[PDB]
C-alpha cells in the first residue's frame, strides 16, 4: 500500500504545525464575565444574609452551615465558568492544566453544591418521619459535613485517577482519509486541534454516571419530603428543579462541545450560560423564602407553620 | 390530745438513754481499736494483689 | 467450662430480650397527669381509657399512650419528682369552676392553689425542656357561673366584662405568664367539657408536635 | 392545756442538750489525731456491667459477695454474676417506677418497691425455674423507699408515709409499726446482730428502733436537710448518714450524739448513698456531682474518687468480704471497683 | 497542498482494497439463548399468571392490564437482545436496517416497561392521600394507557426522527493520520470496519436525556409514595432498583460497545447480560411479591 510511503512524504511537510490564538468575541467576553461577577455578588450577599441571620429561627430551621457549603461550591462553579473564556495562547503544558483545572473545579463544584442540599432533606426525612417518644434523631451538621467530604472524596479519586492515569494530550493531528460504500467512493482530509484525551467518553460516562446516581437519589429524597414542611425548609421543589436542569444542561453543553469545536463563542457562551443558569437557580430557590420568611419572625414565634405532615392509612378501591 | 405519746416516748429515752452515757472518748476509743484491729483484712485499705483478686483473674 | 458456656448463652439470651422489650418501650408515649383533685382528672382519665401511683393504658392511631396518675401520693413531691423526668409531656387539669371556690384545708380560691402548683411544676429543675399540655375543664358549668359571679372575686385586678370567652381567655393567658422557660418548652392550652370533644386527639397532636420538637432541638434546628 | 406540756418539752431538750456535752468531754477529731492516715486511695473499675436502659436507683449485693440484684426504672431487676458479667436473671416488675431492692441473706429471694406502695417478694429459686412474685406486702400509705430482709420470713421497709413496718411475709401481715418520724423514711440499715435497725427520714432526723417490740431507742439530729442515706458501722454501735446539704455524720448509740463530720467547702451536691468498708476505716458515699468520694471515717479527708459515671450516682455497695464496691448511677451503668 | 497529491495517488491504489468478517463462538451463543429463552418463558409464565388470575384480589390492586403492557415491553426487550447476536447480513444492506431495528425495540421496549410502572405511582400518589372530600376515582386504566402511550408517541417520534434523518449507514474508512505533539512526530496506520452514524452521540444524548428525565420523575413519583403501602401495591423499591440497574447497564455497555468493538464477543455478552438482568430484575420486582399472597390468600 503506498500509504506508507505517502507516511513519510508528509513527515517532511509536518515539521510545523499551526499554533492557536485568541477569538472571543470580547463583548460576549464582557457580557459573560459580568453576569458571572454579579451572580458572585449574590453569592456573598446570600452568605451574609445567612451569617447575619444564623440565629433566626427560620434560618436555623434550614441548615445555615450547608447552605454555607452550598454557597462555597457555587462560587466553585462560578470560577470555573469564568475559566471556560480562558481560550488565549498561555502554553501547551498550561492549557492541559487549564481544562483539566476548570473541569474538575466544575465536578468538584457539582458536588459541594448538591451534597448539602441531600443531607438537609435526608436529615428533614428522618425528623419529620421517625417519631418515636424515647429515641430521638440525633444528626449533626458534622455528619452532613462527613457525607458531603466522601461524596468529595469520591469525586476526587476519580478525577485523580483520570489525569494520573489519562490525562487530556493535546495534540496536532493531520489526516486524509477516504470512505467507501457498496457502491460510492470519496475522500476527505481535515486537521484538527483538539484538547481531549484518549478513552474521553470513559471519564464522562463515569463521572456522570456517579452524578446521575447521586441526582437520582436526591429525586428519592425529595419526593421522600413531598409535603414534609413549607418552602423555606421542605426544599423538595429545589431539587426537583436543580436536577432536571443539570440533565438539560449537562447533555446540551456535550453535545455542543462535541459538535460545534469550529464555533468557539456558541461553545464559550452556552457552557457559561449553562453553569451560570443551573448554579443561581440553585441557590435562588434555596435562598429566596429565607429572604421572605426573615422578616414575619421577630415579632413573636407564634406562626410557627413548618410542622405538616401527610401519613394515613385508608383501604384501597 | 394524740400528741400524748410523745412525752411518754421522751421519757422512756431518757431512761434509755441515761442508764448509759459513757464518755464520747470511750466510744472514740473502741472505734479506733475496732478499725486498727481489722485493718490488713479490709481490701480496700490496702490494695489486694492480683494472685487472689477475683475480679482480675 | 461447659456450664460456664451455658451459662454465657442465658446471659445473651437475657441481653437480646432486653433489646426487645427495650426498643418496645421506647415506642411508647409517658404522660405524667397533674392536677388538684376534684378538677377533672378522674374525667379526663376516663375518656383517655374509654378513647399508689395509677397508670392508665390508652392508644389513639398508632401512638401507645402511658398516663401515670399521683394525685394519691399524700408524700413529699420533691423526692420523687426526679423519677418522670423523662416523660413525653405533662398534662395539667385544672378546673375553670375554681375561680370563685375557696379550698378545704379559705382565703384561698382552689384556683390560686392550681395556680402555685402549675407554677412549680413548670418551672422544676427536672422539667426545664418538657411539654406541657394544659386541659382546663367544666367550660359550661363556669360559663354559667361567671353570668351572675364576677371574676373579680379571683382577680382584684381583671378589667374585663363577666363573659366566659374573655374570661376563659385571660385565665389562659394568666395560666401561661407562670411559665419563666418560653425559650424551651412551651404550653399546649385546651377546653374541654364533661363531654369529651377532642380531647384525645388534642393530645395526639399536642405529643406529635412535641416528638418532632425534640427530633429537631436534636439536629439543632429548632 | 398544752402549756405545761410545751414547757416540759422544753425543758426536756435543754436537758438533752446539756447532758449531751455532759458527757462530750472531747471529740473524735483529737484521739485520732495520732493515727497515721490512710494515705491515696486508688481504685480500678473492674468490670462495667451494661443492660440497664433507664436509671439505676438501687443495688444491693448477696451475702456470697459475688451475685449483684440492681433495680432501674425501665420496670427491670437484673441479678448479675460480678466475676463474670452474666445475667442471671432478668425480672419483669409489674410496676416500673422502683426505688429500692434488697437481697434475703439466704439468697433465694429478693424485694424491690417504689412509688405503687408495695414491696413485692420475688422467689428466685423456685422449681419451674422461673422467678415469681411469692408475695406482695400492701398497707403502706406512701411510696416505699427501702426495703431490708431479717430472715426469709421478716423484712422491714420505710416508706414515704413516715412510717417503718416489720413484715410477715407468709401471712403478710404488718408485724409491728415505727412511729415517730415525721418525715417520709428515705433509708434504713440493719445492724450485723440485726436486732437494732435505724432509719433516716426527711425531717432531718434519725432513730433507733428495736425490732423486738417497736418502740423508739434514740433520737440523732444534726442534719439540716433531709438524710438520704444511712448504715451501720461494721461493729454495730455506730452509724453514719448522708444528707442533701454535701454533709455525712456519724453518731454512736452508747454516747448518744454525734462523734464527727465529714463535709467539704467545695461539694454542695447532696449525698445518695453511704457505705462503710469491711473494717470500717472507709466510709464511701455517692454525690450528685457524678462521682464517689471515698472518705476516711477517722480524719475525714477525702481519701479517693471514683470518677466513672456521667451522671448521678444513685447507689453503693461494699461485699461482705470487703473485696469490692459496686457504683449504681442514673447513665444505666454498673461499676465493681478494686 | 502536498498530501493532496499523496490522497489522489493513494485513492487510485486502492485496488478495491478488501473486506473482513467477524463471527461470535457458539458456545457463547449458546448460553446467551439458553439465558435470553428461559427468561423469556418467565415472562409468557407471569403473563399467564395475570391474566388466569385477573379476578383475584391481589391481581386487582396490583393494576393487571399494566402489568400487562409491562410484560409485553419485556418480550420487545428480550427480543432485541436476542438480535445483538446476529451478525451476518440478509440483503446485504440489511446490517444497517438490523441495528436500527435492534435499538429501536430496545428503546421501545424500556419506555413499554416503565410506563405502567410510573402510571400505577402516580394513579396511587393521587387517590392515596391529595384526598379532600372530593373523590378521585377519575383515574381509571384509560388515562394511564393514555399516558403511556404519550411516552411511546415521543420515542417513536425520536427514532422516527433518527431514522429518516441520519440513519445508521456501515462504511468502509481507511486512513493515514501524523500526530505531532509539542516535541515529537509518530505515525499509525487505521483500518475500521464499524456501523454507525455521524452525530450518533447527538442520538445518543437525546433519547438518553428523555429516558433519564423519565427516570428521575419515576424516582420523585417512588420517593412520593415510599409509605403508602406494601410492595404488591407499592412499587417504590421496583422503580428505586430499576432505575439504579437502568443508568448502570446504559454507562457499561454504551462504553464497551464504543472501546471494545474488537472483542465481539465479549461486547455481544455484556450487552445481552445486562438487558436480560434489569429485565428480569424489574419483571420478578414487580410479580414475585404478587405471586406470593396468590399462593398466600388463593
Ligand atoms: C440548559 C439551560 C441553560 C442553557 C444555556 C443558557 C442560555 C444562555 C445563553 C447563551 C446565548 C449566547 C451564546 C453565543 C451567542 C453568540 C454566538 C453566535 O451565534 O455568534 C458568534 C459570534 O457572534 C459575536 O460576535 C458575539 C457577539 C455577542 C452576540 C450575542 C449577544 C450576547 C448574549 C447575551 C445572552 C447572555 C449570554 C451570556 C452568558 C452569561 C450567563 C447567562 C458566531 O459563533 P462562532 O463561535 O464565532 O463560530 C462561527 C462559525 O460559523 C465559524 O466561525
Ligand atoms: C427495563 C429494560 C431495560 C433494557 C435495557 C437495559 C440497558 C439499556 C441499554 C443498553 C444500551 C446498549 C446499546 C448499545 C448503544 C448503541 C451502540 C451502537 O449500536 O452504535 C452506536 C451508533 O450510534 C447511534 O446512532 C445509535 C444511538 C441512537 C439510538 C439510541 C439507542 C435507543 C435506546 C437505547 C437504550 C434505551 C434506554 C437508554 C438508557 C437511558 C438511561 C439513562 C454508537 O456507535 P459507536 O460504536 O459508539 O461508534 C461511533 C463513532 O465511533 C463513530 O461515529
Ligand atoms: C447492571 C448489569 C451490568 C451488566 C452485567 C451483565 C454481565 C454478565 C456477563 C458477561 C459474561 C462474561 C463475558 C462473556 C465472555 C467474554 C469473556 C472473554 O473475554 O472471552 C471472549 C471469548 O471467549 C469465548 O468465546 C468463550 C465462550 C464463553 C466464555 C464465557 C461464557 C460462558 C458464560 C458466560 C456468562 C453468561 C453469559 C450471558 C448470561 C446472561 C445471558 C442472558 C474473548 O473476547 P473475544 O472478542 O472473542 O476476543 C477478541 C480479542 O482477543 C481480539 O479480537
Ligand atoms: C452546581 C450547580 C449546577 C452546575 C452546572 C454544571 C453544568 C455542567 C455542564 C456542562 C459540562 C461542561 C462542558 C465540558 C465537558 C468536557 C468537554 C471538554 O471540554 O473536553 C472534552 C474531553 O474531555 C476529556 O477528555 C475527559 C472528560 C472529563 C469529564 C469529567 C469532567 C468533570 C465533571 C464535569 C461535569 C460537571 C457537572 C456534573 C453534572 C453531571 C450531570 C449529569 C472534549 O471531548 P471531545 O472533543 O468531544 O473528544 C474528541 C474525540 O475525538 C477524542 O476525545
Ligand atoms: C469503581 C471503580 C472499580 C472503577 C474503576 C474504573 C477503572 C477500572 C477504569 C477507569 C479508567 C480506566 C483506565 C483508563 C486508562 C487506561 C490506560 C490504558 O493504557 C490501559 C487501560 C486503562 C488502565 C484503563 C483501565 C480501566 C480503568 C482504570
Ligand atoms: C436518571 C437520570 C438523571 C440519568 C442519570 C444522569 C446521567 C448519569 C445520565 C443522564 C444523561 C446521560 C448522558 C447523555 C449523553 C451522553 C453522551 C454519550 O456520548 C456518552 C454517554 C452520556 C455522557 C450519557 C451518560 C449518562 C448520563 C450523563
Ligand atoms: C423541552 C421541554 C419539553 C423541557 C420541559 C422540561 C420540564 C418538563 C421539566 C423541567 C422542570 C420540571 C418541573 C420542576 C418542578 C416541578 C414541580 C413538582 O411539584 C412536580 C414536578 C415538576 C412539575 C417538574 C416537571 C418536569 C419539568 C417541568
Ligand atoms: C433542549 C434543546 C436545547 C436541545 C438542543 C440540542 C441541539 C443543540 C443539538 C441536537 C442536534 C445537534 C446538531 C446536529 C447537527 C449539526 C450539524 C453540524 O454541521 C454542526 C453541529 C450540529 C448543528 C449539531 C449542533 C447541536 C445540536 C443542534
Ligand atoms: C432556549 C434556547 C436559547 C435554545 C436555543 C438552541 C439553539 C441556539 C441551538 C439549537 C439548534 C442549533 C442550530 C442547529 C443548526 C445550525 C446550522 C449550522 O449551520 C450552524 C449552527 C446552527 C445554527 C445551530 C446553532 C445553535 C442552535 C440554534
Ligand atoms: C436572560 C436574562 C435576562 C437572565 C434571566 C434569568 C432568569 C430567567 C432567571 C434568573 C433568576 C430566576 C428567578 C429567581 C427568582 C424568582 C422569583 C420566584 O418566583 C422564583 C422563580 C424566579 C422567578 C426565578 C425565575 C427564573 C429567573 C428569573
Ligand atoms: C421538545 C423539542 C423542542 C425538542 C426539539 C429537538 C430538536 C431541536 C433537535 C432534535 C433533532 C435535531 C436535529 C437533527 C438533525 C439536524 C440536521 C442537521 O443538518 C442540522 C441539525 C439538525 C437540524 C438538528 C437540530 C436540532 C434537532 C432538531
Ligand atoms: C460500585 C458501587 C459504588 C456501586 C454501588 C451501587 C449502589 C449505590 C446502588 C445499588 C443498589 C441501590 C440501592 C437499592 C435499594 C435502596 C433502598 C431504597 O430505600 C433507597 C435506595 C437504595 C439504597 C439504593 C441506593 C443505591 C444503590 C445502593
Ligand atoms: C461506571 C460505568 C459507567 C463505567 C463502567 C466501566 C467501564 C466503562 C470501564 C471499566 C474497564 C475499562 C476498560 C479497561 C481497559 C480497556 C483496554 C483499553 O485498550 C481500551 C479501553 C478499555 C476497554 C477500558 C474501557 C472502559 C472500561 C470498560
Ligand atoms: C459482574 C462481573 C462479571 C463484571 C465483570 C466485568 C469485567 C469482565 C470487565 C470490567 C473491566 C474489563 C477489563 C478492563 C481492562 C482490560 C485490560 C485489557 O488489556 C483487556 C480487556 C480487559 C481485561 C477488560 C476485560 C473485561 C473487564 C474485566
Ligand atoms: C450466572 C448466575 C450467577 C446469574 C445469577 C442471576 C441472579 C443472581 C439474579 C437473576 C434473578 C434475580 C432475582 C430475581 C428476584 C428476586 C426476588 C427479590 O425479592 C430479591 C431479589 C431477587 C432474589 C433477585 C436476586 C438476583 C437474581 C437471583
Amino acid at each position: 500500500r503506498p500509504l506508507h510511503d505517502l507516511c513519510k512524504t508528509t513527515i517532511t511537510s509536518s515539521h510545523h504545525s499551526s499554533k492557536t490564538i485568541s477569538s472571543l468575541s470580547p463583548v460576549l467576553l464582557g457580557i459573560v464575565w459580568t453576569f458571572l461577577s454579579c451572580g458572585l455578588l449574590l453569592i456573598l450577599f446570600f452568605l451574609a444574609f445567612t451569617i447575619h441571620c444564623r440565629k433566626n429561627r427560620i434560618v436555623k430551621m434550614s441548615s445555615p452551615n450547608l447552605n454555607i457549603v452550598t454557597l462555597l461550591g457555587s462560587c466553585l462553579t462560578y470560577s470555573s465558568a469564568y475559566l471556560f473564556g480562558i481560550q488565549d495562547v498561555l502554553v501547551g503544558s498550561s492549557m492541559e492544566t487549564l481544562i483539566q483545572t476548570r473541569l474538575s473545579m466544575l465536578c468538584i463544584g457539582t458536588s459541594l453544591v448538591f451534597g448539602p442540599i441531600l443531607g438537609k432533606s435526608w436529615r428533614l426525612y428522618k425528623v419529620f418521619t421517625q417519631r418515636v417518644p424515647d429515641k430521638r434523631v440525633i444528626i449533626k451538621d458534622l455528619q452532613l459535613l462527613g457525607l458531603v467530604a466522601a461524596l468529595l472524596m469520591a469525586d476526587v479519586i476519580l478525577l485523580m485517577t483520570w489525569v494520573l492515569t489519562d490525562p487530556i494530550q493535546c495534540l496536532q493531528i493531520l489526516s486524509v482519509s477516504m470512505t467507501v460504500t457498496g457502491k460510492d467512493v470519496s475522500c476527505t482530509s481535515t486537521s484538527t486541534h483538539f484538547c481531549a484525551s484518549r478513552y474521553s467518553d470513559v471519564w464522562i460516562a463515569l463521572i456522570w454516571g456517579c452524578k446521575g446516581l447521586l441526582l437520582l437519589y436526591g429525586a428519592y429524597l425529595a419526593g421522600l419530603t413531598g409535603h414534609v414542611s413549607s418552602p423555606p425548609v421542605n426544599q423538595s421543589l429545589t431539587i426537583m428543579v436543580g436536577v432536571n436542569l443539570l440533565v438539560l444542561a449537562a447533555g446540551l453543553l456535550f453535545v455542543v462541545t462535541r459538535y460545534l469545536h469550529s464555533w468557539p463563542n456558541l461553545v464559550f457562551g452556552l457552557t457559561s450560560g449553562g453553569i451560570f443558569v443551573c448554579t443561581t437557580t440553585i441557590n435562588c430557590f434555596i435562598f429566596i423564602p429565607q429572604l421572605k420568611q426573615w422578616k414575619a419572625f421577630e415579632e413573636e414565634n407564634q406562626t410557627i407553620r413548618r410542622m405538616a405532615k401527610y401519613f394515613s392509612t385508608p383501604n384501597k378501591s | 390530745a394524740s400528741i400524748a405519746q410523745a412525752r411518754k416516748l421522751v421519757e422512756q429515752l431518757k431512761m434509755e438513754a441515761n442508764i448509759d452515757r459513757i464518755k464520747v472518748s470511750k466510744a472514740a476509743a473502741d472505734l479506733m481499736a475496732y478499725c486498727e484491729a481489722h485493718a490488713k483484712e479490709d481490701p480496700l485499705l490496702t490494695p489486694v494483689p492480683a494472685s487472689e483478686n477475683p475480679f482480675r483473674e | 467450662s461447659a456450664e460456664d458456656k451455658a451459662a454465657v448463652e442465658r446471659s445473651k439470651m437475657i441481653d437480646r430480650n432486653l433489646r426487645e422489650d427495650g426498643e418496645k418501650a421506647a415506642k411508647e408515649v409517658k404522660l405524667l397527669l397533674l392536677g388538684a383533685g376534684e378538677s377533672g382528672k378522674n374525667t379526663i382519665v376516663k375518656q383517655m381509657k374509654i378513647i399508689g401511683i395509677v397508670e392508665t393504658h390508652f392508644t389513639f392511631k398508632d401512638l401507645y399512650f402511658k398516663m401515670f396518675d399521683v394525685g394519691a401520693q399524700r408524700s413529699e413531691r420533691k423526692k420523687w419528682i426526679h423519677c418522670f423526668e423523662g416523660v413525653t409531656a405533662i398534662i395539667f387539669c385544672v378546673a375553670l369552676s375554681d375561680y370563685d371556690l375557696v379550698l378545704a384545708e379559705e382565703e384561698m380560691n382552689r384556683m390560686h392553689a392550681s395556680m402555685k402548683l402549675f407554677d412549680s411544676i413548670c418551672n422544676n429543675k427536672w422539667f426545664t425542656e418538657t411539654s406541657i399540655i394544659l386541659f382546663l375543664n367544666k367550660k359550661d358549668l363556669f360559663e354559667e357561673k361567671i353570668k351572675r359571679s364576677p371574676l373579680t372575686i379571683c382577680y382584684p385586678e381583671y378589667t374585663g366584662s363577666n363573659t366566659y370567652e374573655e374570661a376563659a381567655a385571660y385565665i389562659q393567658c394568666q395560666f401561661e405568664d407562670l411559665n419563666r422557660r418560653k425559650d424551651t418548652k412551651e404550653i399546649y392550652t385546651h377546653f374541654t367539657c364533661s363531654t369529651d370533644t377532642k380531647n384525645v386527639q388534642f393530645v395526639f397532636d399536642a405529643v406529635t408536635d412535641v416528638i418532632i420538637k425534640n427530633n429537631l432541638k436534636e439536629c439543632g434546628l429548632y | 392545756e398544752l402549756d405545761q406540756l410545751r414547757q416540759e418539752a422544753e425543758q426536756l431538750k435543754n436537758q438533752i442538750r446539756d447532758a449531751r456535752k455532759a458527757c462530750a468531754d472531747a471529740t473524735l477529731s483529737q484521739i485520732t489525731n495520732n493515727i497515721d492516715p490512710v494515705g491515696r486511695i486508688q481504685m480500678r473499675t473492674r468490670r462495667t456491667l451494661r443492660g440497664h436502659l433507664a436509671k439505676i436507683y438501687a443495688m444491693h449485693w448477696g451475702t456470697d459477695s459475688r451475685l449483684l440484684v440492681s433495680a432501674s426504672q425501665d420496670g427491670k431487676l437484673i441479678i448479675w454474676d460480678s466475676y463474670t458479667t452474666n445475667k442471671v436473671h432478668a425480672i419483669p416488675l409489674r410496676s416500673s417506677w422502683v426505688m429500692t431492692c434488697a437481697y434475703a441473706p439466704s439468697g433465694n429471694y429478693v424485694a424491690c418497691g417504689g412509688l405503687d406502695n408495695i414491696c413485692s417478694i420475688y422467689n428466685l429459686k423456685t422449681r419451674e425455674g422461673n422467678v415469681r412474685v411469692s408475695r406482695e406486702l400492701a398497707g403502706h400509705t406512701g411510696y416505699l423507699s427501702c426495703c431490708r430482709f431479717l430472715d426469709d420470713n421478716q423484712i422491714v421497709t420505710s416508706s414515704g408515709d413516715t412510717t417503718c413496718a416489720l413484715w410477715d411475709i407468709e401471712t403478710g401481715q404488718q408485724t409491728t409499726t415505727f412511729t415517730g418520724h415525721t418525715g417520709d423514711v428515705m433509708s434504713l440499715s440493719l445492724a450485723p446482730d440485726t436486732r437494732l435497725f435505724v432509719s433516716g427520714a426527711c425531717d432531718a432526723s434519725a432513730k433507733l428502733w428495736d425490732v423486738r417490740e417497736g418502740m423508739c431507742r434514740q433520737t440523732f439530729t444534726g442534719h439540716e436537710s433531709d438524710i438520704n442515706a444511712i448504715c451501720f458501722f461494721p461493729n454495730g454501735n455506730a452509724f453514719a448518714t448522708g444528707s442533701d446539704d454535701a454533709t455525712c455524720r456519724l453518731f454512736d448509740l452508747r454516747a448518744d450524739q454525734e462523734l464527727m463530720t465529714y463535709s467539704h467547702d467545695n461539694i454542695i451536691c447532696g449525698i445518695t448513698s453511704v457505705s462503710f468498708s469491711k473494717s470500717g476505716r472507709l466510709l464511701l458515699a455517692g454525690y450528685d456531682d457524678f462521682n464517689c468520694n471515698v472518705w476516711d471515717a477517722l480524719k475525714a479527708d477525702r481519701a479517693g474518687v471514683l470518677a466513672g459515671h456521667d451522671n448521678r450516682v444513685s447507689c453503693l455497695g461494699v461485699t461482705d468480704d470487703g473485696m469490692a464496691v459496686a457504683t449504681g448511677s442514673w447513665d444505666s451503668f454498673l461499676k465493681i471497683w478494686n
